[PDB]
């Protein structure tokens, strides 16, 4: 057989296996995945509805929060579910066709599918209720989403390679994912921040990607200084190259 | 069970990719109609504010102004001329509410908080008609402001950018929309194919 | 034709380092040697579990993975999903995997609690389904490592019966410790120690080799 | 075919061809673009930020572009460099594309804390860039004065003025065509892309058995 | 590692030229809002017309090229106008304290007398520019804004910016 | 006493559930910011005052 059909068959098999184990019972995990964003939208709207109303008189809080949150859930899943993709399926590397990166890309594909489906149904629901649901620049939004997906997958693969023998490293990065949820401007708009802290926040690629996706989504959305796509694009490319090189080096060390 | 095996993924990619792109390409390159857009940028000042600009923004998308403009320039007759286009053509015998929604879709009003300048973009099927409608909107807006000031018991409209005469259509963007639909259809087909494969595997 | 070309594999003792070896064609060969001397690495590489850093093993015919590998089953999934997973990896057809799962569930005889994950699974039925899966695939070099079956007398009896039925037209590889079955099936022997391997046409020299060098 | 790709073919397709194309375009077919920079601010003479916002919007307008084209023949000037197809204004284009090109050539930046509007005008000759910047400044001042005049007349002498902190400077050398920096960063990006692609294809070929 | 240290040390202790710094501290006040004029002045110091006036006043082009053994900090002959402006911006440092509204001007130079003269010329040209910028709006209808000197320009005695030992230690860090 | 009591209670409850230990380790971090450790608490709008009175 061709060396590519084997990869396709292995990827399909691992995707089916991981979907089977991810959904507990008769697909009970999909309810959990659906109830995270509505709970988040409820608590944050109840808290800062008046805050956003005082922030800017052009965007309602549900849509702003949903397009700032679903991509971040995408990134957080692509970071968290990917480091555990190597140790959990350690026993499967005995069939002459399963490699460590195959489980990684299968987990990445399934995360992509699940979160994209969630984004689609949530956007449809928001449009059904009466809110804004059509992006003004769809191609730029797709490009930003692809860049964010590549960056998240690269970071996940890099962490899976690095912390194979160090579970405590996985623990501390799981701890540190939470401050990234607050320093990426997911909840509140970032232009209401003193400028002295502005350059220190320019080093976060996720903030750049979130702001650019919101700009491509909303009409006439103002973009402040230093939110170019070049920095997150280079960050993602460099991280992907580093992760692939590290996996190529530490390739035969995974049992 | 039988239905999932009926797709064979070939009719599936035909019905999720080939048919929508074929239909969209035919509509865009055959039946779509040009829509020239004229742009103006105005604001209101006293001849000696922000709230008056907000009142103007509300007034532009109102029904009294639409009635005045329909009596003056006959917008309803003009917007029904492109019989080739079934989507962006105002059909005959429509209701008042549908006419109002159509007019609100054609005329776009935007305001920024930092500068306080109100920009109006008026669509049409002729550059001359779009420019004329924009000029009429501006004239009626300044007349409304002056009448409000008079009946309150001395204001003027600052026209930073007068209405322009467009040279080519800009809004019926065919290739960008085709690429967007291609990306959307590819993603939808991939997701649907994966889901149908999963359910086909799980059912038996 | 299984042929070795200057194999090198780091496990800092170099277990195997740029040696070449040849193997007989259509002759029953069983790998034998001292435990921990490098035989486990050699049969794992023969089964394709790991690839050599230098050199290659070549064979024009496919090699079956070693039998009785409990690690090859995911704990959270039962036997049916695991067997369909591995057959999908091997790219079988629809009726193909229907036949394979039917054969493996007939061989298991664990129809009650058949769809039970490996987390709450006894060792006996785990070994039964492992042997059934390893038998369900059609090959001609079986890397049999540990025993043949787990159960009562009739379990091993019919396992050996079907093994002789399926091996009589093919070739079988044994890496074990008891020499009764090696005398019964195997013909030629390769002995591995500290990275050097010696080939004996007759196991009679292998008996002396074990008595002296081990 | 995918399985028939070699390292040298990947290097030629990914790295070498864009390198040659970019080097040939930048070192031969690229046209110089001199920049004239000025810094202005509008204040009353007899709420200034309102007038600065009006000027910022009016500079990138179309009526100002119409006056500038009628005065200095911008369309004839910008179409002169034939050897550079990317940054030249092709003849017979649309009015909307002409406005987009003019908005791309002229950059307007604002310092709100200082309230200073800086205008950077690009041109293919330094004298033309300086003349365009001077004409833009004169037209902005005239527009502010005209607005004040009509606002005063609607109820029924220069009242507002535009101070020039820095007059339009005549450039000596081209600034915006950065051949070497662009070549270096594109080389780095291209090398990274080639490395990633080679690693991916090696990972794919790892499944050969 | 040893070769870069050798070449850096021999350049610093043999080839590097001294650069004297003169310091001034100013602010602008209405005699009879000041932040606006202060920011206008801050922009004006690094402008090009001011550099031109300084060039036909003090001939900075000749002075900055007088060293010959320090090619790193030398204004080479036949350089462009833009590079000359960048060099002048590098040589003259302007700092602003907003909580006090004070502008500090540090002028570099290979001779202390020329550095002090350059600082004084900058100060007087800034005062004249403020006066003229007010006067143009004054007579568009047809002496009120004075710049006070908290610290007048000083005459340095020793070089300050060629900190050889500190830069050598910083290179030793890397 | 409160800390030791909470530790003993969690050790008893989550003996067989390491994921429970993980999620409480996650949620310890927001408690570090909602306890007024960093910034003084009287510079907080009163509408959020009663909600913070439960800590």
């Amino acid at each position: 057989r061709s060396p590519w059909q084997i990869q396709q068959a292995v990827l399909f098999a691992l995707f089916l296996r991981e979907l089977k184990t991810r959904l507990g019972g008769r697909w009970l995990g999909v309810f959990w995945v659906l109830l995270e964003p509505v709970a988040h939208i409820a608590v944050m709207t109840t808290l800062f509805s008046l805050a956003h109303r005082a922030a800017m008189p052009s965007i309602e809080y549900p849509v702003f929060l949903i397009t700032g949150l679903i991509p971040f859930f995408m990134f957080r899943g692509l970071v968290t579910r990917l480091m555990e993709a190597i140790d959990s399926n350690r026993g499967l590397f005995a069939y002459r066709q399963v490699k460590p990166i195959d489980t990684v890309i299968a987990r990445a594909m399934l995360e992509i599918s699940l979160q994209s489906i969630v984004y689609l149904i949530a956007l449809g629901t928001l449009g059904w209720l009466g809110f804004h649901f059509l992006p003004v620049r769809a191609l730029e939004l797709a490009g930003v989403s692809a860049v964010l997906i590549m960056l998240g997958a690269s970071l996940g693969l890099f962490f899976a390679v690095v912390t194979n023998e160090i579970p405590q490293a996985r623990a501390i990065v799981r701890i540190s994912l939470l401050p990234l949820y607050f320093v990426s401007g997911v909840i509140f708009p970032v232009h209401t921040i003193p400028p002295q802290y502005l350059p220190l926040l320019q080093l976060n690629p996720v903030l750049h990607l979130i702001e650019l996706s919101r700009a491509s989504f909303f009409p006439q959305y103002r973009v402040l200084q230093g939110i170019n796509l070049a920095y997150p694009a280079g960050f993602a490319l460099l991280s992907l190259f580093l992760a692939l090189m590290l996996y190529r080096l530490r390739r035969h060390q995974l049992a | 069970m039988k239905l999932v095996s009926r797709l064979t993924a070939k009719r599936l990619q035909w019905a999720l990719v080939y048919l929508p792109m074929l239909v969209a390409t035919v509509y865009f390159l055959v039946f779509s109609a040009d829509r020239y857009v004229s742009e103006s940028v105005i604001t209101v000042r006293q001849t000696s504010s922000r709230e008056d600009t907000c009142y103007l923004q509300t007034y532009i998308h109102s029904m009294g102004l639409l009635q005045k403009l329909d009596q003056q320039l006959k917008l309803r007759e003009h917007f029904g001329t492109p019989l080739r286009d079934p989507l962006f053509r105002l059909w005959g015998g429509t209701s008042q509410e549908w006419f109002l929604e159509y007019y609100r879709s054609r005329v776009e009003v935007l305001m920024d908080d930092i500068c306080g300048l109100l920009t109006v973009r008026v669509q049409g099927f002729e550059p001359e008609f779009a420019q004329a409608l924009n000029r009429a909107i501006l004239e009626e807006s300044e007349r409304f402001v002056n009448e409000l000031s008079h009946r309150m018991a001395l204001k003027s409209l600052v026209v930073v950018e007068p209405p322009v005469l467009p040279e080519i259509a800009e809004y019926p963007r065919r290739w960008y929309n085709l690429a967007t639909l291609l990306v959307v259809c590819c993603l939808i087909y991939g997701v649907v194919s994966l889901v149908v494969a999963t359910i086909r595997d799980h059912q038996d | 034709m299984i042929e070795l070309r200057n194999l090198t594999k780091w496990y800092r003792r170099y277990v195997f380092r740029n040696l070449n070896f040849r193997f007989p064609d259509d002759v029953s060969i069983g790998l034998i040697g001292r435990n921990g001397a490098g035989k486990s690495t050699l049969m794992r590489l023969l089964g394709g579990i790991e690839a050599p850093n230098e050199g290659e093993v070549v064979t024009d015919v496919s090699i079956s993975w070693p039998v009785g590998l409990s690690g090859g089953f995911q704990g959270s999934l039962t036997a049916r999903e695991n067997v369909k997973f591995v057959c999908r990896i091997y790219g079988t057809s629809h009726e193909d995997m229907l036949r394979k799962v039917r054969f493996v569930e007939e061989f298991a005889e664990i129809g009650e609690h058949f769809d039970l994950p490996m987390k709450t699974y006894s060792s006996g039925m785990r070994s039964r389904v492992a042997f059934g899966l390893s038998m369900a695939f059609d090959f001609d070099y079986y890397l049999i490592d540990e025993a043949m079956a787990v159960g009562d007398a009739q379990f091993r009896a019919k396992s050996r019966a079907v093994f002789d039925s399926r091996v009589g037209q093919a070739n079988m590889i044994l890496v074990s410790h008891n020499m009764n079955d090696i005398k019964e099936y195997c013909d030629v022997v390769v002995l591995v120690d500290q990275g050097q391997a010696t080939l004996y046409e007759d196991v009679e020299a292998g008996i002396a080799a074990y008595q002296g060098s081990l």
